Formats: structure tokens, C-alpha cells, sequence
């Protein structure tokens, strides 16, 4: 049997980090009044999206 | 003791496969084993073949 030395060491890392965000908003509003010498009219309406 | 790499000489060797590295060629070709041994002069107790 022939031994041969090959004292030897090889090493590797590789590493992906990754983060993606996305976000979104939407507001809306609306004021509505309404007027006569003997009526008063209010309408109010209101959305939020996230 | 025996000077490392005495054992890698004289290994018979393949040119082609990869640079100077013991896992190109196959197998030691020669009895040094057995042949006189010289010490090294630069390193007292360390030996090699005379040749």
C-alpha cells in the first residue's frame, strides 16, 4: 500500500437575504348639506382602506 | 525520521490531469524504504535517500 500525505482543507459559504414590502393607502371623504327656509340637510360619509 | 516528502517523490505522475498536486499520479515507484539514508545537513535527524 503507497500512502500518499494530502493534508488540505477547502471551505465554501454562500448566503441570499432578501425582504420586499409594499404597502398601500387610500382615504376619502365626502360633505354634503342641504339648506331650505324651514329645512336643514347634513350627510356626512367617510372610507379608510389599507 | 524520514525527511516529508520523501514519500511524494519519485511518484509516478500524469502531467495532464491537474497542476503539482499528489492526487495526480498513482503510486510511489521507488524502495527508499530501504535505500541508504543520508541525514539532511541543514536539519540534524532528518534523513533522505543518498540519491
Amino acid at each position: 500500500v503507497d500512502v500518499q500525505q494530502n493534508d488540505s482543507a477547502t471551505y465554501t459559504n454562500v448566503s441570499g437575504n432578501t425582504i420586499s414590502e409594499y404597502q398601500r393607502s387610500l382615504a376619502t371623504s365626502v360633505a354634503i348639506e342641504g339648506r331650505y327656509n324651514f329645512f336643514s340637510g347634513s350627510l356626512s360619509t367617510d372610507f379608510d382602506s389599507n | 525520521t524520514v525527511l516529508p516528502g520523501v514519500e511524494a517523490i519519485g511518484l509516478g505522475y500524469n502531467p495532464f490531469i491537474s497542476y503539482a498536486s499528489v492526487n495526480s499520479g498513482a503510486v510511489q515507484l521507488f524502495d527508499w524504504a530501504t535505500a541508504k539514508k543520508r541525514e539532511v545537513p541543514f536539519k540534524a535527524g532528518y534523513f533522505v535517500p543518498e540519491i
